[PDB]
RNA sequence: GUGAACGGUGGAGCAACACCUGAAGGAAGGCUUGAUGAGCGUGUUCCCCGCAUACGCGGGG
């Protein structure tokens, strides 16, 4: 779906004077911006602009394919522990509008279903193996991996 | 080609003759160029012109309204919008708390093609009277049924000649109903007044689409609407 | 009647073998489709502009 959007000119909508009695100078600074404003419009860009943007509808179901180079089993750990805590962070989006949201209705791990409403079921030395990688890991290995000959 | 129509808020509704006084009186003492060109008078005295006004004066629900019909009328309002503004600004803020003065601002084009079908549109606050002769031939429904006739065709035609678009020549027009009749002084406390209709319907078999001013008095703000809203109308 | 006259540069031969364009990298941060144009006051002869050339027509407020 194209999804319209629009800015509203704040001023362009004050009403009353107890409005502005905040904006420093009062009801003059307010119609000093909208004499720049029309002087904008008889002829620097301005504000209250008209847009749209194309989405993707939601309720939809997805596939994400993640695959392994001949993996350790502590990073198999690793990315099943952002799979399970995965649903708290957004697909791309538009972060204002809450956009890429998303529950996660399976993981399948070379084949077989690893995934409940409670994370992931299965896949235990995996997670032990993360768990093991997890206590005493230095910062050591990222200075020297960072680290420019 | 196309009309301009910039819109003044407020706060508090004023009316357009009115407006058109205020800021008369307001702009006077500085500026003679700028209001020569708003009032659309000689460039050597005070008096208006005798062809047809391109900017005129009409009818906002929170303040005033302006128009400025073609290019000359549309930069005349571009020219003096934000000193027209300032001026408002000013005066209501010399007085009171202050108000803030909201603008609008609308290009509205013109257009005019001819049909088969009759088509209808009702104008409000129209001036037709400003001679004796005129009382002469609106006793008379008969007489008086040709004298809109040609009142309407011709002012059709002038503000077609005057915005710079060609115009068909073969519009049959026809009035239908009025529904009340009134009067319009130009100055308050004057005994002086001129018969105005309140509510006409007119039916012409072309289609307009956009503001039409007929009737005189188009500058104080009498007998414009716009045919956009009325066509379609909701 | 050219110190002329006559006289084959010929035969055969593989540019071919092997070689990862590849590693890493967020399209994003912010943004009311909401209005705007829809209805609301004046009660009778006062200036000025053209066509004429005043018998009158159009027309500015």
């Amino acid at each position: 779906q194209v999804v319209w959007a629009r800015r509203m000119d704040p001023i362009l909508n004050l009403g009353s004077s107890e409005d502005v009695e905040v904006i420093n100078g009062g009801a003059v600074a307010a119609n000093g911006w909208i004499q720049d404003l029309l002087a904008n419009s008889k002829a620097g860009r301005g504000l209250k602009a008209f847009n749209a943007h194309e989405v993707v509808i939601p309720g939809l179901k997805w596939v994400w394919r993640i695959s392994l180079d001949r993996p350790t089993d502590a990073q198999v750990g690793l990315v099943l522990l952002a799979l399970n805590k995965m649903t708290n962070e957004r697909i791309a989006g538009g972060h204002s509008k809450d956009y890429g949201r998303f529950v996660i209705d399976g993981v399948s791990l070379n084949g077989e279903q690893v995934w409940s409403q409670s994370g992931i079921t299965g896949g235990e030395q995996y997670f032990d193996a993360v768990a093991e990688a997890i206590d005493g890991l230095s910062s050591k290995e990222f200075e020297q991996f960072a680290q420019s000959a | 080609m196309f009309v301009k129509q910039v819109f003044f808020d407020l706060g508090a509704r004023i009316h357009a003759d009115e407006a058109r006084a205020l800021v008369a009186k307001l702009l006077d003492d500085t500026q003679p160029g700028l209001v020569s060109a708003l009032m659309n008078y000689m460039p050597a005295s005070k008096t208006s012109k005798t062809e047809f006004p391109l900017v005129q004066f009409s009818n906002f629900n929170q303040g005033f309204a302006l128009l400025g019909f073609g290019e000359v009328g549309a930069q005349i309002l571009s020219d003096a919008t934000p000193i027209i503004h300032d001026a408002m600004a000013k005066l209501f803020a010399s007085r009171g708390q202050g108000v803030v003065v909201q603008v609008s601002s609308r290009d509205v084009p013109l257009s005019c093609e001819k049909r088969p079908y009759g088509l209808q549109y009702t104008v409000a606050k129209m001036v037709v009277q400003k001679k004796h002769e005129h009382r002469e031939r609106l006793a008379n429904p008969e007489t008086g049924k040709v004298f809109l006739e040609g009142l309407f065709l011709r002012s059709l035609e002038r503000q077609a000649a005057a915005v710079g678009m060609v115009l068909p020549r073969d519009l049959v027009v026809s009035f239908k109903g009025a529904e009340r009749v009134s009067s319009v002084k130009l100055r308050p406390d004057s005994t002086l007044a001129h018969g105005s209709l309140r509510h006409a319907v007119f039916e012409v078999n072309a289609r307009l689409g956009g503001l039409w001013s007929v009737g005189f008095l188009l500058s104080k703000g009498f007998g414009h609407i716009n045919t956009d809203l009325q066509l379609g109308q909701g």
